């Protein structure tokens, strides 16, 4: 039959559209603004007009949460649809609102939530439904309890709503719309399509897999700083495929008495057997299965072994998901990683600035900002901030859009009316206030992302350029010539030369190209854990890049480690090897599959020992060279991305009389050059402001500033106070090393 | 505690349960004549007797004797008595009214036809016989029972008094009357016709109103 | 009232009058201060407690923690309706002596709240396993 289709989630809310492909309504002699007939599970009716998607498919419908939740059905089922453009108008409509939802507000219902929502819409509604009103600061639900004509009847401009009485009370058989769904998670948009994939079929069609014969997954243990979201995760995928998800608490586990927590495990698993396709959450699983050598007491050693006879006992009967959540997985006993338990592992980690935006505008939905609040602005500046820090700023900044009209209230009722909640709003006023006190939980953590930085960012060096572009991409894009041959594609790579010359930004330039995450070490964290900390660091550092293939590792100043080395005693040698050694040990391992390139950078080649260089490691020599005149003009335009504007600049003029220095000096001479153009304009509005104490408000001209009228000559003053950063000795001492590696 | 929760008993119900606790209380101090309420039938049969056409179907003698009985039947009222009430009866409690007379009369004319002495027991499970019936298909499951099916506590229930004790007239006459009258009230005016020719008078609806939805005023069409 | 004394703060009670209830002290009045004090009656919050006038050096701080607490403990119903997350956990911490414990005192006995203080060494020494 061409009525059964697939449902999936929409975007634009519109709580009655759904979308379908241009041929299937062709076929189906309908036509626009055709009412529908849609008919599902428990014989429920709901009536929706239909339009055209540019991306639907045939045999996919799409549609919103609350039209899913009326017809009693969800993701990936099907329903019948039938056009039945007879409906007569109603007459007389009875709209009440549900009882947990209107605590407190009182007020006239009708004119702020009810009259915006149906004027000029024409919206077909049918007896029984639910449907959701995003209100001034709420989000208030209501039931149509009555309709004249019963059943089928569309809202008309001239219809009389009684809706007066008391709520109703909520039933037992509806979803609870005011829930987590699939819809309220952002920036995890690539751990939500693993997770959903591997749990959606053990737990939507359970028999499937008693046919099949094959092994379900039994566990899945997410790990991440706290806050950043994992436990809703377990309570959305539970809501939507439809389980019972029961939640076990570390805490509260550890703290019962003496020996009977281990009688809250054996009977916490006993509901999840006997209550349907249940999914099980241990939140907090560091607290209760530590490592061997920190469970210092026998009461702790009998929680973990009472915990492991547990899992090995789920062979197959009903389908039960146990999922954990985890702060570090270093911290975890090592015994729950064998086969059969917890051995699917997912990352969740923290927000990028592309998704902290996304968190933003999810937090936001309910309350109305006003009409100058650039949503992009906080999102960009907020680095730090885990998604759970960003769910606090946006409500400090709405309890200022109240504290500073608390008059209007003034100890209003136990009710607060409703009219005046629609007329708040929050400025960027607010904004920068719940900002100034917020203290961001992440600060000190590895923070794995694209970099921004362009290739038009550097100037010059555009025959490295190619160079690095040669052993990056092409093993990648197209291996088939290199799956010929038995050709080992290089693994790293060694950038030494004159210091401040580019290097950092090369690499980071390269992983933007090719669009791979990228992770930096420094010098003096590489010296954090040389002394007296074990080289357990160093470990899970290299885990953190193979987890995130495809990406560009970057370890910076290598040499670090050997200038140390280099002194009066130098104690630290057989030390300094050990790092040395674990990074030996940890660089050989690497597999060709996966997709992980080292590079590292240096300023003394002749320092480094020679157990680095060898074939099989990094082992390829670039030296980078001082960019030459025509390249070190284009340093300087790299200043004037910024509004350096000064008259007739020339350039060119500046170009010539600035020969011979390093990279990184020219930066600084910009800066040095628009720091005094910054003081001298300070100067001049003191002129200007103490000169208007004797005209009093004498401007017959809106004019406040100069408006930055950048001049040059105040740029050629600042050069004379210019020294060259380049020594003599230290280039020719690269050069002759650049010719004794040359021949 | 017993004020509040007391009043919290629907009206109807809960001059049930005061006339079902308060005589117990007199018999077991025993301050009036026990032996005064017998309800004797062959003095029916010979005299009107209209000193105890209603007196005795509310006494019980509860003590040494059949105590455990008595606490029980009373029991599964309580918390089924208020269940029943929510369901389906709220807006129409002359209905409600109106059979618990229907049923009274039916045990007591064929309790005064044979020599039966105490109906107590016949008017819990009447009513709640008539609640199985009219509240089938859920299922229950208590901690001390099994997984029984649904549609199945007329007759579990019906085999448990019945071992306990013994009297197989009140038994068997309370389920029937109720079965007949299921079948009058709810399944003979679509079966074959016979409609409701037992309509409550309007002084009942007088006495006590029943529910309706008050519309209220609308506000206005709008636009 | 409460009056300033040599070495205490002494409060008395305006117990009968006449003319009742409106009489101004004069110049030519009798004052009968004689007789049995009255018993210190309920309801009412001494005068003697601490309060917002008992607290300096602390003029920043304490105005942190009052706006913190002053909204959510005042208006218990309007955060309800607005439905924001109120503050759950203030975590006063500096050396010992400095008068931690009387600004945790001076907020209840303004606001209007029923201060309930636990103790450290008192939970922690009951008895195994019933603290
Ligand atoms: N898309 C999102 N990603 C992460 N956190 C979110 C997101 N949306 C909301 N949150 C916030 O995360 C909080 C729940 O996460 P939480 O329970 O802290 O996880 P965990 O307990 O593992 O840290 C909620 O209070 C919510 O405000
Ligand atoms: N094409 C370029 N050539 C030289 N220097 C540049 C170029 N582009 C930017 N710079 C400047 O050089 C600096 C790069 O320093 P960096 O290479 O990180 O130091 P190091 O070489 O010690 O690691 C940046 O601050 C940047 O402003
Ligand atoms: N403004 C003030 N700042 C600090 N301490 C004060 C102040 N006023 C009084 N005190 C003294 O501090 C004592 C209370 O401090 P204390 O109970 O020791 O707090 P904590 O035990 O947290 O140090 C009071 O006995 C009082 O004498």
């Amino acid at each position: 039959r061409p009525n059964r289709l697939i449902v999936d989630e929409a975007i634009n809310e519109d709580n009655s559209v759904v979308s379908l492909s241009q041929p299937k309504m062709d076929e189906l002699q309908l036509f626009r603004g055709d009412t529908v007939l849609l008919k599902g599970k428990k014989r429920r009716e709901a009536v929706c007009i239909v339009l055209s998607d540019d991306t639907c498919s045939d045999e996919k419908i799409r549609m919103n949460r609350v039209v899913r939740n009326n017809l009693r059905v969800r993701l990936g089922d099907v329903i019948s649809i039938q056009p039945c453009p007879d409906v007569k108008y109603g007459k007389r409509i009875h709209v009440l609102p549900i009882d947990d939802t209107v605590e407190g507000i009182t007020g006239n219902l009708f004119e702020v939530y009810l009259k915006p929502y149906f004027l000029e819409a024409y919206r077909p509604i049918r007896k029984g439904d639910i449907f959701l009103v995003r209100g001034g600061m709420r989000a208030v639900e209501f039931k149509v309890v009555e309709t004249d004509p019963s059943p089928y009847c569309i809202v008309a401009p001239d219809t009389v709503i009684h809706c007066e009485g008391e709520p109703i009370k909520r039933e037992d058989e509806e979803e609870s719309l005011n829930e987590v769904g699939y819809d309220d998670i952002g920036g995890c948009r690539k751990q939500l399509a693993q997770i959903k994939e591997m749990v959606e079929l053990p737990l939507r069609h359970p028999a499937l897999f008693k046919a099949i014969g094959v092994k379900p997954p039994r566990g899945i243990l997410l790990y991440g700083p706290p806050g950043t979201g994992k436990t809703l995760i377990a309570r959305a995928v539970a809501n939507e495929t439809g389980a019972f998800f029961f939640l076990i608490n570390g805490p509260e586990i550890m703290s019962k008495l003496a020996g009977e927590s281990e009688s809250n495990l054996r009977k916490a698993f006993e509901e999840a057997e006997k209550n349907a396709p249940a999914i099980i959450f241990i939140d907090e699983l560091d607290a209760i299965a530590p490592k061997r050598e920190k469970t210092h007491g026998e009461v702790e050693r009998r929680i973990v072994s009472q915990l492991l006879t547990l899992m090995d006992g789920l062979k197959q009967r009903a389908h039960v998901i146990v999922m954990a959540a985890t702060n570090r997985p270093n911290s975890i006993d090592p015994a729950l990683r064998r086969f059969g338990r917890f051995d699917r592992e997912v990352d969740i980690g923290i927000p990028d600035a592309t998704g902290r935006l996304e968190i933003l505008q999810i937090h936001t939905k309910n309350m109305k900002l006003a009409d100058d609040v650039d949503l992009e602005q906080v999102a960009n500046e907020t680095h730090g901030h885990v998604g759970a820090d960003l769910a606090a700023l946006c409500s400090e900044a709405a309890l200022q859009a109240i504290r500073k009209k608390m008059d209007l209230i003034d100890l209003e009722d136990e009710t607060i009316d409703a009219e005046v909640m629609n007329s708040l709003a929050v400025t960027m006023d607010d904004f920068r206030w719940a900002l100034s006190q917020s203290n961001p939980s992440a600060l000190r953590e590895t923070v794995v992302e694209v970099p921004q930085v362009t290739w038009e960012d550097i100037g010059g060096l555009e025959d490295v350029k190619r160079e690095l572009q040669e052993l990056v991409q092409y093993p990648v894009e197209h291996p088939d010539k290199f799956l010929k041959f038995g050709m080992t594609p290089s693994k790293g790579v060694l950038f030494y030369g004159p210091p401040g010359c580019g290097k950092t930004l090369l690499a980071k330039a390269i992983a933007n190209e090719c669009q791979a995450n990228f992770i930096s070490i420094k010098g003096p964290e590489l010296l954090t854990m040389w002394f007296g900390e074990s080289e357990a660091n160093v470990r899970e550092i290299f885990d953190k890049a193979r987890q995130a293939a495809p990406c560009v590792l970057f370890f910076d100043e290598l040499d670090s480690i050997a200038k140390a080395r280099g002194g009066n005693i130098g104690d630290g040698g057989g030390a300094a090897d050990r790092v040395i050694n674990q990074i030996l040990t940890e660089m050989d391992g690497m597999s060709t599959k996966k997709n992980v390139f080292i590079i590292g950078a240096t300023n003394r080649p002749d320092i480094i020992d020679p157990a680095i260089l060898r074939p099989g490691r990094l082992d390829q020599l670039i030296y980078i060279p001082l960019p030459d005149e025509k390249s070190r003009v284009a340093i300087l335009k790299a200043n004037l991305r910024k509004s350096p504007v000064a008259k007739d600049v020339d350039l060119e003029f500046l170009a010539k009389m600035t020969n011979g220095f390093s990279g990184a000096d020219l930066t600084e001479i910009c800066q040095r050059a628009c720091k005094l153009a910054i003081r001298e304009s300070i100067e001049s509005e003191i002129r200007r402001e103490r000169e208007r104490q004797t005209n009093p408000s004498a401007m017959e001209v809106e004019e406040d500033d100069p408006v930055p009228e950048i001049r040059r000559d105040h740029f050629e003053e600042a050069m004379r106070f210019a020294r060259r950063s380049v020594s003599d000795n230290d280039i020719r001492k690269y050069e002759m090393f650049a010719q004794t590696l040359q021949q | 505690d017993i004020g509040d929760w007391f009043r919290s008993i629907p009206a109807i119900t809960r001059y049930w349960f005061a006339a079902t606790v308060a005589v117990p209380l007199v018999g077991k101090l025993g301050l009036i004549s026990p032996a005064y309420l017998f309800l004797w039938p062959e003095a029916f049969l010979y005299r009107f007797q209209i000193w105890r056409p209603i007196t005795a179907t509310f006494y019980f003698p509860v003590g040494p004797g059949t105590g455990f009985l008595y606490l029980v039947n009373l029991y599964f009222l309580y918390q089924y008595s208020t269940r029943l009430e929510t369901g389906a009866f709220d807006g129409r409690p002359a209905d409600y009214l109106f059979m618990l007379l229907f049923n009274w009369i039916c045990i007591v004319i064929t309790g005064l036809a044979m020599d039966m002495q105490l109906l107590m027991i016949p008017l819990i499970m009447s009513v709640l016989y008539v609640w199985a019936q009219l509240n089938r298909d859920m299922i229950v499951s208590f901690w001390f029972g099994t997984r029984f099916k649904a549609c199945y506590l007329p007759w579990v229930i019906l085999g448990f008094n019945y071992i306990i004790g013994g009297s197989v007239i009140n038994e068997l006459i309370g389920n029937l009357v109720g079965h007949l009258y299921f079948f009058l009230m709810f399944r003979y005016p679509m079966d074959l016709g016979g409609r409701n020719f037992l309509s409550t008078p309007q002084f009942l609806y007088r006495w006590l109103p029943s529910r309706r939805h008050n519309w209220g005023q609308g506000f206005r069409l709008g636009d």
